[PDB]
């Protein structure tokens, strides 16, 4: 062992070659595997990381400890550049692409020993990783079995596990998957993306958690200034009228002050400071609006008109629900009234049309809902509960359920977790290999048989025996796959994965396990490049 | 202002009395001037000496505290000598040793600082230190 | 690793023999080949290095059999110039005016790059940027005229030839700056234009508001002169070298030069100056007192190019004898991984390209050439007589080191691709060899795998010479 | 279960480290109990040797290297700060409780009921103090009674002859700064100076002050008698 | 460099025992003396937890995150700094041999962990007793406890109203269905520091309900008692303000410099006016004041403080509601702090003060003491400070729990008695935690002299069949009943040691290898 002071090639440093080389990048790959296995699934267990001055952290982020990890060698910082590129590719999966590249170098090595040449390793890695990329393919799906089944429901119920909520989830994950599911939408140019922000919540102390309403419709966190005006207004049918020019009270010119004594001069310059805002709020009455929502605010003067109207005026109006509730009424937010040379809203022309619009008394800060659009799909959650605290912390629930649910959903093209795709790619890994040899047969099955590390790892760290369940999820898969050319399954299914918590093969679909298509592709490939990359290496020097 | 330093500054053997020396100073409109004599009436510059060795716990944990303070403590000079190259012979036993200069005259001589605070010391045992 | 702790991980030989820092004084021998073959072949610096080693094992084994070293040197000479004979007669030859041979060259040459759909417009480039310079019958030519310039925009399909020479600095951008100007004269200038700046103790004193005022005014006239002395050596493109001691150009000397109607380029560089001296023609000047018509240059017209964010200065129209058509492409590309990518590939064409200049003609890849010599040395050698028989024995079984080592590298059988290999050439001539394409010896003429005969050529002159130097070593002593 | 550059005493090493640095200080200081006592010799390095038998001296200028003893030194210190004597008797009945103390722990006896019963004995010798003293007297013809109380102070750090000199001059010195009535008594107000160049047994009690510059001119008096001080 | 196996399992296990081991001697009246032997040649026979686990350095960096977890509860709760890491070393040492011999995955050892220490939470809730927390003579007994046979013995009957007052007056008792239990949201720390003024006896200590100020007022010619108060906090100064970018003031003429003075003048009337628009009696600025903003704020019949510290003014707006504003020109008239009491000045011990009191519950006070010497008010503010954490702890849970380890031993036989029926691979950790709880009596008796097996048989058998008040005595050593002896210790206490505990120990558990790295 250490293979050094050569007696001839006199060089400007040490220098070895071939087996030893391989050898110790095996290690070092086993000792980085060692490091990151714990930090692999839900259930893994915490590392401690030490500087070299006396503090320490413990956490299970596989990303910040490869971060952290001190690798010192030439062959073990490929795996840390890999997993700093996975993160900044994927931000997520470090830990699996390390154990997966691991693994592959180990089985590479072993095959080495077996007298199969490097390059005759990496064409057959290569072509394993392309099957497994069309298999990936060929079993991809978009977001289906969605809306009346319990998939996205059971995101909501894990993700509310570990909060209040989680008794009362059995409806408040209905709640938050119907909200999220009504406001699926193209996005922009065809993206096909839910909106980044929307469900509102709302508290409220009425009856109990089972009594959870979801408004249809938008609501606004203001007030509505006088309290003169009705709170709500024709609840037959009532009008929206949205318009972003300010009803504030106009100043006679911008750069001019007024400072008169005389009460004449002091009452022509308020009737044309206060007759701006009144003919702007005349335009919009005469459009016979029963609900006036301004962006940039409403004066306390300008509002008489509308008390004489009984039109509820709302402030300090935020653009962006105001564009909302306008296109789901038929209408339009008026950036400005100034078209050409004139000055008018267009009575009728942006005004839209809802069911009932109410002033909404809830805690804290109140609200006014407008229900009863032409079209919106959007809702917002009103939160009931025993006392404050609990609705509180069912509030902060809901933004992480919601949170970790347009997650899911963004993703519009999805491939069940768990370990699905890693035992169906090494059982059709396995099939294949079958068909080629040309000594890539070897590779190809050694390269299979490597993806199974990642559910042997998940199982070891749920406290079970890894045997037992990882052949039990390849039976399942075996089967699966079998019945493939009878065109007829009645007991045998795919996307069968493990569950870690109560030790047994579950379908990762309505379970709730299911990762991106791209997660799982850069993974593979990015693990294949850097097992290839680190068995490139048959020569060091050290100067 | 003047915001003098502002970093921990290393020294090498032949500066160190030029470096620490010139505590004994202040510098134009920081102080009165007389007849014949330029030096400021009031004191100097408070020096902060670190005799390191990179081997040694607490020598590590200061070169952290040290630059610490000198990015928040910008008027006080902060200064690094490895300690083999400071003192003829220097002593394990009194590794990390810490001496406070003032006005160009001796102030501390804290020796094994690891007993100055928390063997893990913190910016809270320092800066106690630096305000005594 | 190297000494610094920058790690360092490569497949070329050149890189690996450089950071190998080879302390053995014999050895460096081979770094020395390696250089050689780059700057007359510019590739296969592993193949030398493989055929010295060979040559060295087989020269080892003859001492093993009492043959003196001299004798070895000379057959291995004698038995390199046959190879090379041999080599040369089953070259197909090809012609510098027919665009389509070199285009197909270059193209094969740039498939191994990532950027291959657009190797259509990368070939012809060089190809013609060679063939303004080559012409034909032009015996070797130096491909280290070509200036491959790089600026960040456009994509790979933009690029440029510039049949003259390609300044990479920007005209001035204040005011002022002509940013072009016809009939010009282009000059390299050493030194700056600012006041006075003695290199020793000097000083500015000043005892009154009139002594102020004067050395204001001598500041501003030691300016306007320089500005005057410039204009009436007719230098209309000043090229000021980068200095940090100096102003290169005052505001109020650029005002005077705006107004002299002299085209400023500032912030060049001395790798800049060095190849405007042979690009341009012209002289250095180093001093202001020295800057005379005589050390200027000429063009029809020096103007900034900006199409599409290019904003590089050319220099056309030279007409002058000492300047000569020194090609410089322009490379454009958005990204920096772009124009890094594209000046490699254009870099391997060019020698590609020089290398069918300097002995027109292709051979087929894969080991085939070097089959076919080693098979017909050793039916040769037959005939001779003596130590030489056996040393020509012993070069024709080392030559088939090349098809070895590329099978190996490959995957494949070592012992049976050569057994194929030779069974092959029975019938064909210089047609099959080892493809990594197909993963076994296969018709590499009809994969276009060529490769040009100057690189083998050259490999074995250099082996040759290589070994001969290393086996005349008798002693070694120590002399300072 | 322990941690690098530390090292602990567990089980009863503790207790026996104690008890024998204990023993080892009673046993230096031992042989200085009472007027038949000996003398320690203390060397600085420097050149300078002292002679001393007082307890509170000795553990004051003597290092001390086993930390129980510093710990039962500094302790005993005390008793300067406050009656000014019996360090030495502090130490000897620490050194003697402490071993008695071991004793029965090896017997298996807990120390805390120990540490209980040495407070119970307190208390009770606390009582016995109380019951068994004498009173003084105030009358202000004691000088009998202080001239004892002198002798008894001396003869434990003079060697007996020099106590026929020092036992009068102290007494006369503490009698003449508190007179017989209530007042207060300031041992500052007595005055300690050294003389070179005489024999020990020439100490000599001096009512007023001695000025330490005398006079530079022969034909000044050497006597002046009845003389206004300006 | 990096640990794999059960031997970082058994690294950590035997650093905690280490950690607790030191300390375990630290419990109970008759707790033992330690040896702190720094590297030079001094020492102490200090005899305080804290000090023992705060002067104690480890290497193990399990050690140093128990000492962390005891240092952080030593100011999170009155009490518990050592029985905390008591608890989880024997925790840990329990369920060492079910990692490293019963080859027992750690998740279900934490599993079981957190299930035992819901139960042991129930088991303590169950045994508690409750309290009279609004009869002040019950206050008064429970707090004596922690007052008596200390430097403050003398003054311990005024010292126990005092602390009681203060902890009730930032006692909040509310119950709800709407914003739930508040609990007592008592806060020490801020809202509650001592005020020392020297002079007078602890019986003339008196409670303030609000915020003290020593800032007197800044103008002899100033309102000195208002009976309508009203507080306005501002941060700009009132002062000659120059511009935002470098300004420079040229004058020609001498007298001309007067220009200077009447824009400031000018600008500090202005500021005036603005502040006065809200109706103010008192003016409250953090930065400088200067003297004609001083003369234009008293034209408008209200006080001036300048120069006040950003701390009086955080709990000025939790006393007086006050809102402060950075510019005055965005000073609103709601921002001005109605609702205050008085702002009185009478002066005690001859000290300025300024009293902000009122009649409502902000969740702040103040507390005026009083004394003879400056050792009497600071050694009367620690002692005063233990007390209103000990009454914090008793308030904020109306009940307690019997001392002596009779919770601990009920505990244990509880847990046993339930993991018995549970029938899974969890019960082994169950009984590692209701063992482990055997420690404080273990503790306790081995400081008495007494017995430690026969005293702990007998304990364990009083309480399986007897009541769970049955406890170890102090002074005697025996096993008598804690209710009669008058032996107690908060609920709350118990509470959170257990929880802190288990979860250091699930926590520890969880690590299985330490690496370097930077």
């Amino acid at each position: 062992f250490n293979n050094s002071r050569s007696d001839t090639l006199f060089l400007g440093g040490e220098k070895i070659s071939g087996d030893d080389i391989r050898n110790q990048n095996v290690l070092a790959t086993m000792a980085v595997a060692n490091v990151v296995k714990s930090s692999l699934g839900p259930v893994g267990l915490d590392k401690m990381l030490v500087d070299d001055i006396g503090d320490f952290t413990v956490t299970n982020d596989g990303a910040t400890i490869l971060s952290l990890l001190d690798v010192q060698h030439p062959a073990g910082k490929i795996l840390v550049e890999l997993a700093q590129q996975q993160d900044r590719e994927i931000g997520d999966g470090t830990t699996s692409v390390v154990i997966i590249a691991s693994e592959l170098l180990k089985r590479a090595n072993e095959l080495v020993k077996n007298k199969i040449h490097p390059t005759t390793i990496i064409t057959g890695f290569r072509v394993a990783l392309r099957e497994a990329i069309r298999f990936i393919n060929e079993v991809l799906s978009t977001s289906v079995d969605t809306l009346g089944k319990e998939t996205l429901i059971n995101i909501a119920k894990t993700s509310m596990s570990s909060k209040i909520i989680g008794a009362d989830s059995d409806f408040f994950s209905n709640m938050v998957v119907d909200a999220l599911l009504a406001v699926k939408t193209q996005n922009s140019k065809g993206e096909i993306k839910y909106p980044v922000k929307a469900v509102n919540v709302l508290k409220a102390h009425g009856k109990s958690a089972t009594e959870s309403l979801l408004v249809p419709g938008y609501a606004l966190n203001c007030t509505v200034a006088s309290q003169a005006m009705p709170k709500r207004i024709a609840g037959g049918n009532v009008k929206i009228a949205c318009l972003d020019l300010n009803l504030q009270k106009a100043r006679m010119a911008m750069g001019v002050q007024i400072n008169i004594d005389d009460p004449e001069q002091l009452e022509q310059i308020r009737k044309r400071e206060a007759g701006i805002v009144l003919e702007r709020v005349k335009k919009i009455i005469d459009a016979g609006a029963q609900v006036v929502l301004t962006t940039k605010g409403i004066d306390d003067l300008c509002l008489k008109e509308f008390v004489e109207a009984k039109i509820m005026g709302v402030r300090r109006c935020k653009k962006e629900d105001l564009r909302r509730i306008a296109r789901a009424t038929g209408a339009t937010l008026v950036s400005s009234m100034s078209n050409l040379e004139g000055e008018e809203t267009f009575e009728s022309s942006y005004l839209g049309l809802c069911d009932e619009v109410v002033q909404a008394k809830f805690s804290d800060d109140e609200c006014i809902l407008i229900k009863g659009t032409s079209k919106h799909s959007s809702s917002s959650i009103i939160l009931r509960g025993a006392n404050d605290y609990s609705l509180d912390e069912m509030e902060r629930s809901l933004h992480d359920s919601l949170s970790v649910v347009k997650r899911t959903l963004e993703s519009g093209n999805v491939v069940p977790g768990g370990g699905c795709v890693e035992a169906a790619l090494n059982i059709y890994l396995d099939n294949f290999a079958t068909t080629v040899g040309s000594r890539e047969q070897l590779a190809i099955a050694e390269f299979a048989a490597a993806l199974l590390i990642i559910p042997k790892t998940l199982a070891v760290n749920a406290a079970k025996d890894s045997s037992e369940l990882v052949a039990k999820l390849r039976s399942y898969h075996a089967a699966s796959q079998m019945a493939k050319p009878e065109d007829v399954k009645r007991r045998s299914y795919r996307n069968y994965g493990l569950d870690l918590i109560r030790g047994k093969i579950v379908d990762e679909i309505h379970a709730g396990v299911l990762e991106p298509t791209i997660s799982k592709v850069k993974s593979l490939k990015s693990a294949l490049e850097a097992c290839v990359a680190i068995l490139r290496i048959d020569t060091m020097i050290t100067v | 202002e003047r915001s003098k330093f502002g970093e921990v500054f290393h020294i090498n053997k032949p500066e160190y009395n030029k470096e620490v020396t010139l505590a004994s100073q202040g510098k134009k409109y920081e102080g009165a001037q007389t007849n014949d004599n330029g030096e400021e009436d009031d004191g100097g510059v408070y020096v902060f000496v670190h005799l390191s060795l990179q081997s040694k716990l607490q020598s590590r944990i200061l070169s952290h505290l040290f630059q610490s303070a000198a990015c928040k403590f910008r008027e006080i000079k902060f200064v690094e000598i490895p300690a083999n190259r400071a003192i003829e012979n220097y002593p394990e036993s009194n590794c990390p040793t810490l001496i406070v200069y003032y006005r160009g005259e001796v102030i501390k001589n804290m020796i094994t600082l690891l007993e100055l605070g928390g063997n893990n010391s913190k910016m809270e045992d320092f800066e106690d230190f630096m305000v005594k | 690793k190297t000494s610094r702790g920058e790690i360092i991980i490569s497949n070329d030989g050149h890189t690996i023999l450089k950071q190998m820092a080879i302390l053995h004084p014999v050895a460096r021998m081979l770094v020395e080949v390696s250089a050689a073959q780059d700057s007359e072949a510019g590739d296969g610096t592993t193949s030398v290095v493989i055929l010295t080693g060979a040559l060295l094992g087989a020269a080892e084994r003859l001492l093993n059999k009492g043959i003196h070293p001299t004798i070895i040197a000379d057959s291995f000479q004698s038995a390199a110039k046959r190879s090379v004979d041999i080599l040369l007669e089953m070259c197909h030859k090809v012609s510098l005016s027919d665009r389509e041979q070199l285009v197909r060259a270059a193209s094969t040459s740039l498939s191994s790059k990532i950027v291959s759909q657009y190797s259509s417009f990368l070939a012809p480039l060089a190809v013609d940027s060679v063939l303004k310079i080559s012409d034909e019958n032009s015996k070797n030519v130096d491909l280290n005229d070509i200036r491959l310039v790089k600026k960040v925009g456009g994509t790979i399909d933009d690029t440029e030839m510039i049949d003259g020479v390609v300044l990479t600095q920007t005209a001035i951008k204040s005011a002022g700056g002509p940013t072009r100007k016809e009939k010009a004269k282009i000059g390299l200038i050493q030194f700056q234009i600012s006041p006075p700046k003695p290199d020793t103790e000097n000083n500015i004193i000043v005892n009154d508001y009139r002594q102020m005022d004067k050395i204001l005014k001598e500041e501003r006239a030691y300016l306007l002169n320089i500005c005057k002395k410039i204009k009436k050596a007719k230098c209309n493109v000043l090229l000021i070298q980068k200095s940090i001691l100096r102003d290169a150009v005052n505001d109020l000397a650029l005002h005077f030069l705006s107004k002299l109607n002299i085209m400023v380029v500032k912030d060049i560089e001395r790798e800049e100056i060095e190849f405007l001296s042979k690009g341009l023609g012209c002289k250095p000047i180093a001093d202001i007192e020295l800057f005379t018509e005589d050390r200027l240059g000429s063009a029809d017209l020096v103007e900034e190019i900006d199409s599409d964010g290019s904003k590089i200065v050319r220099v056309t129209g030279i007409r002058n004898n000492n300047a000569r058509p020194t090609v410089s492409v322009v490379i454009r590309g958005a990204n920096n991984m772009i124009i890094d990518e594209t000046e490699r590939s254009l870099h391997d064409a060019l020698c590609v390209i020089r290398c069918l200049v300097k002995e027109r003609g292709l051979i087929a890849g894969g080991g085939a050439p070097e089959i076919e010599i080693s098979r017909r040395l050793s039916k040769e050698a037959r005939s001779m007589e003596g130590v030489q028989a056996f040393i020509w024995q012993e070069f024709a079984s080392a030559l088939e080191v090349i098809p070895t080592t590329l099978a190996e590298n490959a995957g494949l059988n070592s012992i049976k691709v050569v057994t194929e290999l030779r069974s092959k050439h029975e019938n064909g001539e210089l047609n099959d060899g080892i493809s990594v394409r197909r993963s076994g010896t296969t018709n590499t003429y009809e994969e276009h795998i060529l490769q040009p005969v100057l690189v083998s050529t050259s490999a074995i002159t250099l082996a040759s010479e290589c070994v001969k130097s290393i086996l005349r070593i008798d002693d070694i002593a120590f002399s300072r | 279960l322990l941690n690098p550059k530390a090292e602990s005493l567990r089980r009863d090493a503790a207790l026996k480290v104690n008890v024998t640095s204990a023993e080892g200080l009673q046993s230096v200081l031992e042989t200085n109990l009472g007027p038949k006592g000996t003398l320690k010799m203390l060397v600085d390095g420097a050149g300078n040797i002292k002679l001393t038998k007082d307890g509170k001296v000795l553990l004051t200028e003597m290092q001390i290297q086993s930390p129980t003893a510093v710990l039962i030194a500094r302790a005993a210190a005390a008793q300067d700060e406050i009656t000014g004597d019996g360090t030495t008797t502090v130490v000897c009945l620490v050194g003697e409780l402490l071993r008695q103390a071991h004793r029965f722990i090896q017997e298996g006896v807990h120390p805390r009921i120990i540490t209980d019963g040495f407070e119970i004995a307190r208390k009770e010798s606390m009582k016995f103090l109380d019951e068994f003293k004498i009173s003084k007297t105030n009358l202000s013809n004691d000088r009998e009674f202080l001239l004892q109380v002198a002798r008894s102070s001396l003869l434990t750090k003079v060697d007996a002859d020099l106590t026929e000199v020092l036992t009068p001059i102290v007494t006369d010195a503490v009698l003449s700064v508190y007179d017989a009535q209530a007042d207060n008594l300031d041992l500052h107000m007595v005055e300690i100076m050294q003389m070179q160049h005489l024999s020990p047994k020439d100490t000599t009690f001096i009512k007023g002050l001695v000025l330490d510059h005398g006079g530079r001119h022969p034909d000044m008096p050497t006597r002046v008698k009845n003389a206004y001080v300006l | 460099e990096r640990t794999t196996g059960r031997q970082a399992q058994i690294s950590n296990i035997t650093a905690a025992k280490a950690v607790a081991d030191v300390i375990r001697t630290c419990l109970g009246p008759k707790a033992m003396l330690k040896m702190l032997l720094d590297p030079m040649g001094g020492l102490v026979l200090t005899n305080d937890g804290h000090a023992i686990l705060r002067e104690i350095d480890v290497a193990h960096p399990a050690a140093k995150s128990m000492l962390e977890l005891s240092r952080t509860q030593d100011e999170e709760v009155g009490d518990g700094t050592t029985t905390v890491i008591i608890l989880a070393g024997e925790i840990l040492a329990q369920c060492a041999p079910y990692l490293i011999e019963k080859n027992i995955h750690p998740v279900i050892i934490i599993q079981a962990l957190k299930k035992a220490l819901t139960d042991a939470l129930e088991v303590i809730k169950q045994v508690s007793k409750p309290v009279d927390v609004e009869n002040d003579a019950a206050m008064k007994k429970l707090i004596q406890a922690s007052i008596g046979t200390k430097y403050v013995i003398h003054w311990s009957e005024k010292m126990c109203e005092l602390a009681l007052d203060a902890v009730k007056t930032v006692r909040k008792d509310l119950g709800q269905t709407v914003e739930g239990e508040p609990n007592f949201e008592i806060d020490i720390k801020r809202y509650v520091r001592v005020e020392k003024i020297p002079g007078g006896d602890v019986l003339d200590s008196r409670v303030l309900k609000g915020v003290l100020l020593n800032k007197d007022v800044v103008h002899p010619k100033m309102s000195r008692h208002i009976e309508n108060p009203r507080v306005v906090l501002l941060d700009c100064p009132l002062e000659y303000k120059k511009g935002e970018s470098q300004t420079n003031i040229e004058i020609e003429k001498e007298e001309d410099w007067n220009r200077i003075l009447q824009i400031e003048e000018e600008q500090v009337q202005l500021m005036c006016e603005q502040i006065l628009a809200v109706r103010p009696t008192l003016v409250i600025t953090e930065k400088g004041v200067s003297d004609l903003a001083q003369h234009y704020l008293l034209k408008g019949g209200c006080s001036v403080l300048r120069r006040v510290k950003k701390s009086d003014n955080n709990r000025i707006a939790r006393v007086t509601g006050a809102t402060i504003v950075n510019r005055v020109e965005d000073l609103k008239e709601s921002d001005v702090g109605t609702n205050c009491g008085l702002f009185k000045v009478e002066m005690i011990g001859d000290e300025y003060f300024s009293f902000l009191d009122n009649c409502k519950e902000p969740k702040a006070c103040t507390i005026m003491l009083r004394g003879g010497s400056k050792d009497i008010l600071n050694e009367i503010d620690r002692n005063l400070q233990d007390a209103m954490a000990v009454a914090r702890n008793v308030m904020l849970s109306p009940s307690l729990s019997p001392g002596g380890g009779a919770t601990e031993m009920a505990v244990s036989v509880k847990l046993a008695e339930k993991a018995k029926q549970l029938e899974g691979i969890q019960q082994w950790p169950y009984q590692a935690v209701a063992d482990a709880m055997e420690c404080i009596p273990r503790t306790l008796i081995q400081n008495a002299g007494g017995d430690p097996i026969r005293l702990l048989s007998q304990l364990r058998a009083k309480h399986a069949q007897g009541n769970f008040t049955t406890g170890i005595d102090g002074d005697k050593g025996k096993i008598v009943d804690m209710v009669s002896y008058g032996i107690w210790e908060p609920e709350v206490i118990k509470q959170q040691s257990v929880k802190t505990a288990i979860e250091s120990a699930c926590l520890l558990l969880r690590v299985d290898d330490i690496v370097s790295g930077v």
